[PDB]
């Protein structure tokens, strides 16, 4: 790695605050599986019949 | 739109004040008007107001959201268009293939949203025919909605309101630009009257009851 | 690498037999439960550009790679941790008692933990841990890179881990086992066994991310 590791201005409770990486893996929103289901809990329009 | 809900709920005292189903002669199929026919009604929806909003898709296929934030996403038919408009009305055109990131979440929920409603859902009014130049209309959102036990209410930014029953299916699609209503029965079968004939030639107590309803619905519209 | 170069003798094996260009594909005469991994990445954030890349293994252990080429893992009990530094070398300590240079990665380990316990979904969470699976030495985050299309994790006990963006499929890639798991864009888990794969086949999507599994191990020793 050529970037350094940027820990000179380190300690807090903001610090966590100013956390903020541009990149990360699938976020909690992102569950099409569990979205599905609650709608199928909650109230819609119709079905086929 | 505060002035046309006005105009509606004036629409309605008058109709509903001419008693138009107490009447020894009925002639209903006097008060209609194919030329009313609205462009625009909510064809499917999804309730998910305990987390996102309210999902909901269009006649024409477009797609919208109205989050519970008080603001509004919708894609329109062709898949990669966007509208969005903040809780000021503050509107903003953009594309999916853009990839906002202040729009990233929002975005996939949509997606979401949209896939539950083709996969799962009914499209209602899917036997009505589109007439030429209705790809011009304006595309309206959901401003305001609401559910009771019996039905949910839409208002749509163009004016309309539309109350769909939960038990037995039917529909109202109210227009006050016309002084119109459509009406969808059991049956699912589609018609298109005038509120001034109705009050001058009678109806049915079906119709004439869910217009005094959806009367009770728009003076609930107006107060908030 | 001794492993990454079997796993490239595997995976050169069967790609070499065109395993979706076959009459009969029977994908799940392949299949073997038993080869389930112990270790996979079930979330991860890239934060390159000040700290590194941090991560969690579906044990809930967590880890950083930082800039610096060391890495520092917090075990699941949520006090014991171990140092590696650059060339290898590993030590252990706890968060009560530690060297007081490592006080800043500590904390950056700690941000990367409350962030992705916050925010980020755990993949694979579906599946169950078996009895004696937390005998198992803890493998830490070797090196890895970012492509176009998909983040790859190179594990020290020599795993390979393909996750793809756009659709969210996971490949873990298993040369001791010479196995493949593959969790498709529905979320289903599945553990195959390699040579099964040649013998019998397997389904287009599947044989794409192998090809591309073997591009991404080519590179891995290119390096």
């Amino acid at each position: 790695g050529s970037k350094p590791i940027d820990v000179f201005d380190f300690p807090d409770e903001e610090t966590y605050e100013t956390f903020d990486p541009p990149l990360h893996s699938t976020a909690i929103y992102a569950d099409e599986e569990e979205f599905s289901k609650h709608c199928g809990l909650s109230l819609s329009s119709t079905p086929p019949g | 739109v505060d002035c046309h809900l006005s105009d509606m709920l004036q629409q309605l005292h008058s109709v509903n004040a001419s008693k138009p189903s107490e009447r020894g002669l009925v002639r209903q199929e006097e008060a209609e008007d194919p030329a009313c026919i609205p462009i625009f009604w909510v064809s499917k929806w999804v309730d998910y107001s305990d987390k996102y909003g309210l999902g909901y898709q269009l006649c024409d296929n477009s797609v919208g959201v109205l989050f519970n934030d008080s603001t509004r996403l919708i894609l329109y038919n062709d898949g990669d268009s966007l509208q969005y408009i903040e809780r000021d009305g503050t509107e903003s055109y953009l594309t999916v293939s853009s990839h906002p990131n202040s729009l990233m979440k929002k975005i996939t929920l949509l997606k979401y949203f949209r896939n539950y409603m083709s996969e799962h859902l009914l499209k209602a009014g899917a036997n009505i025919t589109p007439r030429e130049g209705d790809e011009l209309a304006r595309l309206p959102y959901l401003r305001t909605w609401f559910r009771t036990r019996s039905a949910i209410i839409l208002h749509l930014s163009n004016g309309s309101v539309q109350i769909n029953f939960f038990q037995d299916h039917t529909k109202l699609i109210l227009c006050p630009l016309m002084a119109a209503v459509t009406y969808i029965d059991e049956k699912r079968d589609f018609r298109t009257y005038r509120l001034s004939l109705l009050e001058e030639y009678g109806c049915c107590k079906e119709l004439a009851s869910r217009l005094r309803y959806a009367r009770t619905m728009v003076d609930k519209l107006l107060s908030s």
